[PDB]
RNA sequence: UGUACAACGGGGUAUUGUAAGCAGUAGAGUAGCCGUUACGAUCUGCUGAGAUUAAGCCUUUGUUGUCUGAUUUGU
RNA sequence: GAAUGUUACCGCAAUAGUAAUUGAACUUAGUACGAGAGGAACAGUUCAUUCGGAUAAUUGGUUUUUGCGGCUGUCUGAUCA
């Protein structure tokens, strides 16, 4: 399941894509090599929606969601929202959350049961996200990192955080999330583990820079096998 | 429309915090007789740290512009601009020194620098 | 389309016209032309300008299947709103 | 620098280098000067030409000096290897001679420039320039042999191996023609000749293999003959130096068979005399060509010699063969375990009372068949469609019309998105009659309210 | 370093005529039917089109983009004659010319200068030769069949039908792309006095080149280091190539401005009207980019003289909306309905 | 001597911002009596009104006036 | 401005000048070559600096609309216009 994959010439897989347990987003630009690479592991179980967000190829960070729904920033155009609605499954809902922040994937990280949000996020947006995803919401930061989603990665299995996290912070995050937590690294020590790669309960994708020890750590924490 | 000219004292945009930076040099500049380099939004430039952290002072590092403040005609007909010129600092491969960013970032700079986009929360 | 109405004058801003401006506040400023842009830049509240729509509203001046079904709604709503505005203008004269 | 200094600019011989320098000076400088020109201008031109030639020569010499690996203090292992390969003393002397020639060229150029600015007649300046050029050529002329030797060693140095002794390494060593070259070829993804003569791998070939998610490099060497430490060849001296300097145990091979026709007593005595090399390496011994000997069926007298090998502390006798490489897996596993032990000895969810979840892998992925890329009977992988369409250059991605909706006609319907008024999305909702049924009543009650008559 | 322009464009004296003469014509492909090589018209003004494009591998692929486009007036045209040329060592020489004798007053005015003072002694005298059972035009056709291996048709613009009212029309030669000159001359003879449709000569996404005269600027005549020891700008013929046609403007009917997406029923006529121009009411061609000259200036449309296989030409447009706001100032609405909706009723309304 | 021409005003479209005056006498306060009376900034309706009405934007089957005045050239 | 008996239209060209330039994102590529380090270009698309030909719808300065409304002081006896 854990297979090495690369963008055109970028190791930031999660910037241009955002894999989920029931759907996957990929930038329309480039070539179908990324699309076919994701299809190989994903087969044809769920639709792989080629789509853009506000005309950018960073849709992976702009948007965020879970199995029960997908959230997009207000900057998203009407055509993109319509395409997402007509391509995503009926269970997944989409809405034009009217809040100041834009990068849901960077500012917010969540899984099918637990979601972390910015401490300053508006109450209405928090309630909407909770209703859409069917998950609990908690105000937290990873060792003072304002961009929780840019460093923290979380699925139903164990989670991964950037190495700078302290032992006490790692333990607190694991306790709050009720998931195994290991302070691993990806893309040759890159600190963008929360946004430079994608992973879910069955599939893990990362750049070629991920060394064999890093792949082994990812497999052990996520227990793909 | 190109951005600030050479030597503009632009403000820092990273979370580490710096008073300002001096653009001593530009990369991919349009070298032409009487036409000085003008760093535009999203272009990686070598700018010295005029003021800031004591260790960062008196050394040139690659600065990535995140704001332009000037009117530029994007492929979209809207002539948008920003409050003031600002730019983050990163290594030649875009590895931003700071762990966060200050202020919003534009789509033009985010697209060219995936690391910067991952390092910013208020995009566009 | 997502054509935005000028937050100052409430008038439509077609693509390619006007200017969209943002500051460090992460709030999008939209102006249909230079006049309203400069008026907002001067902190002039729209309630102080007679021509802007906000003052008129405040002062009582002028108070496949889915697409096929909604075709009728636009014209009906436009006509009803025009009739209401005309009626309001009739009593406006005194 | 280190790690394959091949980047040296492979300087041409002395004659070729001098010809190139002279051609560059002639081409990059003016040539047509006349007696009628002012004396100051002619002198300035001659001085400029002389300075250009001197600067070119100095730059060439400085680049040559800098490009070299800086043998001094680089590394004891690398220093000894270079000394064996190129006779360090001669290389240092040649570099010193080159530096002296560069200094002499600098001094000559400075002296001629100082003198050149006083000649009055154009002929005097021409003669001074010619004398300067002749002096420079004569200085360069004597440098032919050192330059040729340096070019040869550079041609050899560029292709020398590149490994760091400080890193984790395991090597293979033993008598020549023991199958050690075959063992190196099989154990690691490296190609080396396996010809059956006692000097197959003359050069110290480097092999690389991975185990326990870590890279483990290896080297090769023909080994050592009797060699009582007085009469040794360069190849064997390189092996001795590598064994002395290198890191954790090097595998000692022994051909217990008719091949390698030295009595097993000689093989035992070789390692017994080499014992001082085993200060802290925890040496390991592997018997090669075990297939055609089966050391279990060995003479008691010969077995005693093998037993004596086990007597020295920290040794093992593992069986290995070349025809069948199954033993190579165990050999590499044991070597890596010993290496890790030597390198090491040198030194939660919390069940928060409320969370309930199950692994939410979709049933589709659970029951879908595994994909096979090489198998022709596989999914389309529309990347293939793109490739046959002409790649991304002309492939018009058409994922549109292929999304889930209520009916198949909606796939091609072009959404208008505009109807002469603000987009319907602001009010686009099913059952639009909810905003039309009351409009008739509103119109009636606005018309019959006296607001229009 | 570069200089103050291109030496190949100098000297830059004033053009000898307002109408830009065609320097060359596309190669005559005999296998193709009898089509028209070029067209002539007057450009009205500029407008902005917002649309998406199918450009795989591009940064803006699948994203909507706004590009500068222009509208060129091209009402129906009627053929007035045919001209044949024979290859000679001195070059192509005009053999003979023919006329239908059914010439409108526009070409008569063009031929004359003081039409009001003119006695109006038009071609009638020569036409009297043709006004018979024939055998004269038959002789001309036989002469142009035995010789004149290259034939150029003569057409005149319907200046009277142009929104900008005028009485004098332009006249220019146009070549044919048909088979052997027999078919060319037969088609020309059959099409005498017949209306010519613009859409029949062009199509969507077609790449075309144009020639026109740039705006004049009057007399345009310091460093004292120019010579060694040992004065007009504008009003000159200029050529431009690689222009993509977005849509053929059937301006004789409504819905031309609105696209299949917006379907905002209206014409391309900008609110209030084009600056220093009338109100389009006939066929027109929509072409991206810009063309030299100004409004009311005659322009020529040609299909680049060669066929192009680049993906840029192959790519098709997906027009979603066309801007038609009032260009007379800071326009804000496309039709009077939008202005009335924004401002509601006014004093003039009651 | 014909959609003939130019002007007039309108319409369409834009620039700017609520026109002279009238009135609801509404009315911050100034002056008399010792809270009230006279004057009245300012708002409100005529009035997104007025002006520009491109002097260099388009139309005018509506109104007005004219459709005349000189000179040169020959196979 | 005499050309060529007169006028106007259509065109050919004898002749003079000549221009485009350079780089990069992918595809093929993390494949050939590589024990490792590192790593292409041959095809097609897509972008970019300078320069050449043009403008004029979008954007900055330049404003003789004296155009709009107003501000300081003077004048037709403050205010009319
Ligand atoms: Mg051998
Ligand atoms: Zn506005």
């Amino acid at each position: 399941m854990a297979t090495r994959t690369q963008f055109e010439n970028s190791n930031e897989i999660g910037v241009f894509s955002k894999l989920t347990n029931t759907y996957c987003l990929v930038a329309v630009g480039g070539s179908e090599n990324f699309y076919s690479a994701f299809e190989a592991e994903l087969g044809d179980a769920i639709p792989i929606v080629h789509t853009t967000i506000a005309g950018t190829r960073i849709i992976g960070r702009m948007t965020a969601g879970n199995r029960r729904g997908l959230l997009v920033p207000t900057q998203t155009t009407d055509q993109e929202l319509q395409h997402l609605r007509n391509s995503l499954p009926d269970s997944v809902k989409i809405q034009r959350v009217e809040e100041r922040l834009s990068a849901l994937g960077n500012v917010i990280c969540c899984n099918d049961y637990v979601a972390l949000v910015h401490p300053d996020i508006d109450r209405e947006t928090e309630e909407l996200i909770s209703d859409v995803l069917g998950v609990e919401v908690f105000r937290q930061t990873i060792s003072g990192n304002i961009l929780v989603g840019s460093y923290c990665s979380l699925s139903n299995q164990g989670g991964l955080v950037h190495p700078q996290t302290s032992v006490q912070d790692q333990e607190e995050l694991s306790s709050l999330l009720q998931v195994p937590l290991v302070a691993g690294t990806v893309n040759r020590g890159s600190s963008v583990v929360g946004a430079g790669m994608v992973v879910n309960d069955y599939l893990a994708v990362t750049g070629l820079d991920t060394t064999a020890p890093e792949l082994s750590v990812i497999e052990s924490i996520f227990r793909l096998q | 429309s190109l951005g600030l000219p050479v030597g503009a004292i632009m403000n820092c945009a990273d979370n580490s915090g710096a008073r300002n930076l001096y653009i001593i040099a530009v990369k991919g500049s349009g070298s032409r007789l009487n036409r000085l380099p003008a760093a535009s939004l999203g272009d990686m430039v070598m700018a010295t740290v005029k003021k800031g952290k004591p260790e960062l002072r008196k050394k040139v590092m690659p600065a990535i512009v995140v704001r332009q403040a000037k009117s530029w005609r994007r492929r979209d007909g809207v002539f948008l601009y920003f409050e003031d010129n600002a730019g983050v600092i990163a290594n030649p491969k875009g590895e931003m020194k700071g762990s966060a960013i200050t202020g919003p970032v534009g789509k033009e700079c985010a697209d060219l620098w995936p690391r910067v986009a991952s390092n910013s929360g208020v995009v566009v | 389309m997502r054509i935005y109405q000028c937050h100052f004058c409430s008038s439509p801003c077609y693509p390619g016209h006007g200017i969209m401006f943002v500051r460090n506040d992460a709030k999008e400023f939209r102006f249909c032309r230079s006049k309203c842009h400069k008026a907002f830049k001067q902190r002039r509240n729209p309630r102080k300008l007679k021509w802007t729509k906000a003052f008129r509203k405040a002062a009582g001046k002028e108070l496949r299947e889915l697409v096929a079904t909604t075709l009728k709604a636009m014209a009906r709503i436009e006509e009803i709103r025009q009739k209401r505005e005309r009626a309001f203008y009739k009593n406006r004269m005194r | 620098m280190q790690l394959s200094w091949k980047d040296i600019p492979t300087v041409a011989p002395a004659n070729d280098l001098l010809d190139i320098v002279l051609n560059r000076t002639q081409r990059k400088t003016p040539t047509v000067i006349r007696p009628g020109f002012k004396i100051t201008r002619i002198r300035a031109f001659y001085m400029r030409k002389v300075k250009y030639t001197g600067e070119g020569f100095v730059e060439k010499f400085e680049d040559i000096l800098k490009g070299f690996p800086n043998i001094n203090d680089v590394h004891p292992f690398h220093r000894d290897l270079m000394d064996t390969l190129y006779e360090k003393n001669h290389y240092k002397i040649s570099l010193a001679a080159i530096s002296r020639a560069k200094s002499l060229v600098e001094q000559v150029a400075r002296d001629y420039v100082r003198l050149l600015k006083f000649g009055q007649s154009l002929f005097q300046c021409k003669q001074l320039k010619r004398a300067a050029l002749g002096r420079m050529a004569t200085i360069v002329k004597k440098l032919r042999d050192p330059l040729a030797y340096l070019e040869q060693v550079r041609q050899h140095i560029g292709r020398l191996p590149s490994i760091d002794p400080n890193t984790r390494t395991l090597l293979i060593c033993g008598y020549p023609n023991v199958g050690k070259s075959s063992f190196l070829r099989c154990i690691t993804k490296s190609d080396v000749d396996v010809q059956p003569y006692a000097f197959t791998t003359k050069s110290l070939y480097v092999g690389h293999f991975d185990y326990k998610y870590l890279r483990f490099q290896a080297i090769d060497t023909p080994g050592i003959l009797d060699r009582p430490t007085e009469e040794m060849n360069n190849i064997e001296m390189q092996s001795i130096y590598a064994i002395a300097h290198l890191r954790s145990c090097v595998l000692y091979f022994m051909d217990l068979s008719e091949q390698c026709g030295f009595t097993i007593e000689a093989q035992v005595k070789l390692f017994h005399s080499i014992k001082p090399l085993f200060a802290n390496k925890s040496v390991m011994v592997v018997i090669n060509k075990t297939d055609i000997i089966r050391p279990e069926d060995l003479d008691e007298e010969r077995a005693q010699l093998l037993e004596s090998v086990k007597e020295v502390p920290g040794v093992e006798i593992m069986t290995s063969s070349c025809q069948l490489e199954e033993n190579v897996m165990e050999v590499r596993n044991k070597a890596c375990e010993k290496l890790l032990a030597s390198r090491i000895e040198n030194k939660q969810p919390q069940a928060r009372d409320d969370v309930k979840r199950t692994p939410f892998i979709p049933e589709s992925v659970k029951n879908l068949k595994k994909y096979d890329p090489e198998d022709p009977n596989r999914r389309k992988l529309a990347r293939d469609i793109e490739a046959e369409n002409g790649g991304a250059g002309v492939f018009n991605v058409n994922l549109k019309d292929k999304y889930l909706l209520e009916d198949d006609e909606w796939k091609n319907d072009i959404m208008p998105e505009i109807l002469d008024g603000k987009n319907v999305y602001d009010f686009l909702d099913p059952e639009i009659a909810a905003k039309l049924q009351a409009l008739e009543e509103e119109e009636e009650k606005l018309e019959n309210e006296g607001f229009y008559n | 370093a570069p200089r103050h322009g291109h030496l190949g464009f100098l000297p830059r004296k004033r053009a000898a005529s307002i109408r830009a003469r065609v320097k060359a014509f596309p190669k005559d492909d005999r296998s193709k039917p009898v089509a028209l090589t070029s067209f002539l018209g007057y450009k009205a003004g500029m407008t902005t089109i917002v649309r998406d494009l199918d450009r795989p591998g591009s940064k803006f692929h699948k994203r909507e983009v706004v590009e500068a486009v222009t509208v060129v007036d091209t009402p129906p045209v009627v053929v007035v004659g045919v001209v044949g040329y024979v290859e000679t060592p001195r070059g192509l020489r005009s053999l003979t010319t023919v006329w239908a004798e059914h010439l409108s007053d526009e070409v008569k005015r063009r031929f004359y200068k003081n039409w009001y003072k003119s006695k109006k002694k038009a071609f009638t005298k020569y036409s009297a030769k043709y006004a018979q059972d024939g055998a004269g035009i038959e002789r001309e056709l036989a002469r142009i069949k035995k010789y004149a291996s290259v034939v150029r048709v003569l057409v005149h613009t319907q200046i009277r039908k142009t929104p900008l009212a005028q009485k004098k029309a332009h006249l220019a030669e146009i070549q044919l792309n048909g088979g052997s000159i027999s078919e060319k001359v037969d088609w020309a003879r059959e099409h005498f006095e017949k209306t010519v449709a613009v859409d029949s000569v062009f199509e969507q996404n077609e790449m075309i080149d144009a020639i026109a005269v740039t705006k004049g600027h009057g007399f345009e005549g310091k460093v004292a280091c120019i010579g060694a020891w040992h004065g007009q700008r504008g009003y000159h013929s200029r050529t431009s190539i690689n222009h993509k046609i977005y849509r053929v403007g059937k301006g004789d009917d409504e819905a031309n401005g609105a696209t299949s997406f917006d379907r905002t029923k209206k014409t391309i006529t900008p609110m209030g009207g084009f600056v220093h121009y009338g109100e389009i009411k006939n066929d027109f061609i929509m072409v991206k980019g810009c063309i030299p000259g100004n409004r009311k200036r005659i322009v020529t449309l040609r299909k680049s003289l060669y066929t192009n296989t680049s993906r840029k030409a192959l790519e098709e447009v997906s027009l979603k909306w066309i801007d038609t706001a009032s260009k007379f100032g800071k326009g804000r609405f496309q039709t009077p309905a939008e202005k009335h909706a924004f401002m509601g009723t006014l004093k003039k309304d009651l």
